[PDB]
RNA sequence: CGUGGGUUAGUCGAUCCUAAGAGAUGGGGAAGCUCCGUUUCAAAGGCCUGAUUUUAUGCAGGCCACCAUCGAAAGGGAAUC
RNA sequence: CUAAUUAAAACAUAGCAUUGCGAUGGUCAGAAAGUGAUGUUGACGCAAUGUGAUUUCUGCCCAGUGCUCUGAAUGUCAAA
RNA sequence: UUAUUCAAUGAAGCGGAGCUGGAAUUCAUUUUCCACGUUCUAGCAUUCAAGGUCCCAUUCGGGGCUGAUCCGGGUUGAAG
């Protein structure tokens, strides 16, 4: 019940990984995929981008 | 002194002078508070004839009420 | 530095959320600052008549500053030197007793509504200045026209505040000189001068010209606007 | 001699709208810069359901241009929008269904939903379930757009006014009989107290103006002036005609 | 024409310095003595032959307190009129609208003792 | 009927929270008793300094755009057998 | 549903149909208001009516009265 | 349009001028125009912003400026 989370320690309220009691290890995973290949497509992007208007 | 220029400039309300501060005096009291302090009289010889001093004692309050 | 690297943030639509700018345009002024500002915008959207609005033509900077140096030659007796000369009065009664009159006659500037319209009235003011900031402007309106038709010469100036400086009061309204000092008589004559060349010889032209009819920034913009599209 | 049923619903009292289940007003995004300027990317979380509404809501979160934090607004769901779908809101908007755009942006014959009157009223036309606004024409001098709204009527409405492109979702709504008084009890039973209705030539002549006599008849005209008071009108108000559609 | 760069669009009330008060004249010249000392916490023992039982073998000293007075009040009150300690106060209003506190001693105290050195049994 | 005795709580309830709603203020209305309105068209605001000797800690920066209050002993709610 | 003489064939109902209204709007409140209900609403909606499941059908009449119509603008017409 | 009216907002970007590119065929002149950093994806975006440049009087840090163009202080729109 919610006021019984201010009396025990933070081991039993958290996971050991990034947003460890928030979110559920498949959402985690998820949003790192998500994250890492987004940045690479705005690296691609900005190359692309550079190219087609340095080119014409 | 001034007081009798006053007096017979008041009477000229239709005049082109007292029109235009008839309208931008009915625009300012409009934007402020139905009733409020005024912090001198803006006739002050009416004032003096009606029985205002100026001294610590005697307070003037603008106020506006719906006609009809 | 290697360890330092550049970031540039993208402060466009949609990206980087935008950093602390200048929004002192699109503040929400209190509402007497509103109506202080909007009642200062009204005032010259209207069309003006031509008897206010004589106004804002002001006695400017360098003759304003000639004026005032030779109008605060001429202060009236503070508190101070009121007491002194009030105790030497007194010693005079005691001792010296030519009437009462030890004291010389004083030089002073004339200040006061009342007292100034009757000075001119009376054709006395040899030169009056008059508050262009005076509200309400009804008290101090007829003074370029009584000036005018008495002979007297006028400066409207910008000082209410100024005038009560030299009167040794917080607003004064009007001042007036009746009479200076052997050494002043040629300071008021090229005073006169300028100042009638300013005010009372262009009064006749400017009891015609109204004032106002000032558009804004947006509509003066959009009046010539559709001139060139015209 | 008694004040009516109809006269009593403005007084709001046991007439008010049930709004407790509600999930809030549903509005347009505000018109600020980003959406006058370029567009502004939101993201649909919820495809949710709005008690007395026929149609679906939509949460879409916003991130908030000036602030570090995140604008939920509430839309009415169009048909196709669905969760984790982007929503794009602005002049520079592409023409997809949940995109919100000007309609001076926006083609000839184009769909849209949730249409401003005015521009920055937050959506007024074609709310409804399955219902829709049609462009129908644009004068680009002094900026105007002519629509068609979903009663037949032709409206010219400011180009600066937006809309969302698709049709309201939650259509056909009215294809079902309810069959039965317990479903238009439980319909009722969240909007307001407007139902069951009584006919007043079933009442007294206290009751209503159609009350009382020996039969139940009306016995004047049901066609009531526009010009009329209240109390009066109870029948076909200012109708132009009556009867069938039948030519 | 220099103007402060007000970022943000809302202006608020200053934060303009407050005085404290410096009164011409006192507020009322004398100030009260105490409302609620010990003499009027403790009103008069209870010498019900319940609470003499309580007395006697409970180590419950039974008093009849103040309407006003608060379990640290009581435990005050008797504390430095008996020169006791108190190891608890409770509380009831009785049906006749007078408080009563039972008030039990530290086990370094007997109640017999103490209430035959106040007078009663 | 007459005379007394009896109701002990950190843990059970109230107290607190919000509900439908009630309701001050700002402001507008009304001859007025009062009506509307509840965040409105108001200059509506008080919280930590990162931890100490020129500190009753402030005369330091810095943040928050929220806005009275009442409203459930069957709703929500810290904890006793 | 007529508490305490009428439980019905009455009322409601789903279904059907008509009417008004695109918001500085419809219908309805309030003495007024910088006031309200519908409305945390937008024609698949709100508001006013009639009829009363399904089946099958709903004929003729616009003279009267009502309602309505950018409809005729020297018929009548108040105050200014 | 400035009274009045309607509307919205944390009254945030309104109006007017300001680099280029050109299907303006620079006509030696912005008579003349448009584009104002974001669209595969349910990630993320906050510490007066890193960078660059200048000064402190240097104290393990601080203050300007630019990054982020000026000017008008009309919050923005409608209506009159
Ligand atoms: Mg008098
Ligand atoms: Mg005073
Ligand atoms: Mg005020
Ligand atoms: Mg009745
Ligand atoms: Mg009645
Ligand atoms: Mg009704
Ligand atoms: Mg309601
Ligand atoms: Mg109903
Ligand atoms: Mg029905
Ligand atoms: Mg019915
Ligand atoms: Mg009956
Ligand atoms: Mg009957
Ligand atoms: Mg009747
Ligand atoms: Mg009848
Ligand atoms: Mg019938
Ligand atoms: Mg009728
Ligand atoms: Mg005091
Ligand atoms: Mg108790
Ligand atoms: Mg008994
Ligand atoms: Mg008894
Ligand atoms: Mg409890
Ligand atoms: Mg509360
Ligand atoms: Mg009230
Ligand atoms: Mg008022
Ligand atoms: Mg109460
Ligand atoms: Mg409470
Ligand atoms: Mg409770
Ligand atoms: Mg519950
Ligand atoms: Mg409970
Ligand atoms: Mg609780
Ligand atoms: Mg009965
Ligand atoms: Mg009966
Ligand atoms: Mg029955
Ligand atoms: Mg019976
Ligand atoms: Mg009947
Ligand atoms: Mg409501
Ligand atoms: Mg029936
Ligand atoms: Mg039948
Ligand atoms: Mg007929
Ligand atoms: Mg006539
Ligand atoms: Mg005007
Ligand atoms: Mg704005």
């Amino acid at each position: 019940r919610p006021r019984q989370y201010a009396t025990v320690s933070k081991t039993h309220k958290t996971v050991s990984r990034a947003y460890g009691g928030s979110r559920c290890a498949n959402c985690v995973k998820e949003r790192i995929i998500r994250a890492f290949l987004i940045e690479e497509q705005k690296i691609v992007k900005k190359v692309v981008k550079e190219q087609t208007e340095a080119a014409k | 002194g001034a007081y009798k220029y006053l007096e017979e400039l008041q009477r000229k309300k239709q005049s082109d002078v007292l029109r235009f501060l008839q309208r931008v005096r009915v625009w300012e009291y409009r934007q402020k508070n139905v009733i409020h302090r005024a912090a001198r009289p803006t006739r002050p010889d009416k004032a003096r004839r009606l029985g205002y001093k100026a001294k610590q004692g005697f307070v003037i309050y603008r106020v506006r009420v719906r006609r009809g | 530095n290697p360890l330092t690297h550049s970031t540039p943030k993208n402060f466009g639509i949609g990206q980087a959320v935008q950093p602390k700018r200048n929004l002192s345009r699109y503040v929400k002024w209190p509402e007497y600052v509103r109506v202080q500002r909007q009642k200062k915008i009204l005032s010259i959207r209207l069309k003006v008549p031509p008897t206010i609005a004589q106004f804002q033509y002001t006695l400017d900077r360098n003759t304003a500053a000639e004026t005032f140096k030779l109008f605060n030659k001429y202060r009236p007796e503070t508190a101070a030197e009121k007491k002194e000369r009030l105790t030497k009065e007194a010693a005079a009664v005691a001792e010296g007793k030519s009437k009462q009159d030890a004291s010389p006659k004083p030089y002073a500037v004339k200040y006061g509504l009342n007292h100034v319209v009757a000075l001119i009235e009376n054709k006395k003011a040899k030169l009056v200045l008059i508050a262009n900031d005076v509200d309400p402007i009804e008290l101090v309106v007829f003074l370029p026209a009584l000036c005018k038709k008495m002979g007297v010469p006028y400066a409207i100036v910008k000082g209410k505040a100024r005038l009560g400086t030299l009167v040794n009061q917080k607003t004064s309204a009007v001042a007036a000189l009746t009479e200076v000092r052997a050494e002043d008589e040629a300071a008021l004559a090229k005073l006169v001068s300028t100042i009638d060349a300013n005010f009372a010889d262009k009064y006749d032209e400017v009891k015609k010209h109204w004032g106002g009819g000032i558009l804004g920034n947006k509509a003066q913009a959009k009046m010539d606007k559709r001139a060139k599209n015209s | 001699g008694r004040v009516i049923r109809n006269q009593r619903k403005g007084a709001g009292s046991i007439f008010t709208s049930h709004t407790r289940l509600r999930q809030g007003a549903a509005k347009l995004r505000t018109l600020d810069y980003a959406e006058r300027h370029g567009y502004i990317r939101g993201i649909v979380k919820q495809i949710v359901h709005d008690s007395g509404r026929g149609a679906p809501l939509a949460k879409v979160v916003f991130r908030d241009p000036y602030k570090y934090r995140l604008r939920e607004e509430i839309f009415i769901a169009n048909e196709g929008v669905h969760t984790g779908q982007f929503i794009y809101a602005g002049k520079k908007a592409s023409l997809n269904v949940g995109n919100v755009l000007p309609l001076g942006s926006v083609p000839e014959g184009t769909i849209v939903s949730n249409v401003e009157e005015k521009p920055g009223d937050r959506g007024a036309l074609a709310r409804a379930s399955g219902n829709y606004v049609i462009i129908i024409g644009h004068n680009p001098d002094e900026n105007k757009t002519r629509v068609r709204l979903p009663s037949g009527a032709k409206k010219v409405i400011s180009s600066d006014a937006r809309g969302v492109i698709g049709v309201i979702a939650g259509g056909g709504r009215v294809d079902k009989p309810l069959l039965k008084a317990g479903r238009a009890f439980h319909k009722y039973r969240l909007k307001r107290n407007s139902w069951p209705k009584t006919r007043g030539v079933a009442m007294n002549p206290v009751d209503h103006p159609h009350g009382g006599g020996n039969h139940q008849h009306i016995g004047k005209a049901s066609t009531i002036s526009r010009g009329a008071v209240s109390g009066q009108k109870a029948g076909l108000i200012a109708a132009r005609r009556t009867g069938l559609l039948r030519g | 024409k220099a103007l402060k760069v007000r970022t943000s669009a809302t202006f608020r009330l200053p934060k303009t310095l407050k005085l404290a008060r410096a009164p011409k004249y006192a507020s009322k010249a004398v100030p009260h003595y105490n409302r609620l000392d010990s003499y009027k916490v403790i009103e008069q023992p209870i010498t019900s032959e319940t609470a003499m039982k309580k007395v006697e073998d409970g180590n419950i000293l039974v008093f009849q307190v103040s309407m006003k007075a608060n379990k640290y009040q009581i435990k005050k009150a008797v504390k430095e009129l008996y020169e006791v300690d108190v190891l608890k106060v409770n509380t009831l209003v009785r049906p006749n609208g007078t408080k009563k506190a039972y008030v039990r001693l530290t086990a370094d105290y007997d109640a017999l003792d103490i209430a035959n050195r106040i007078g009663y049994i």
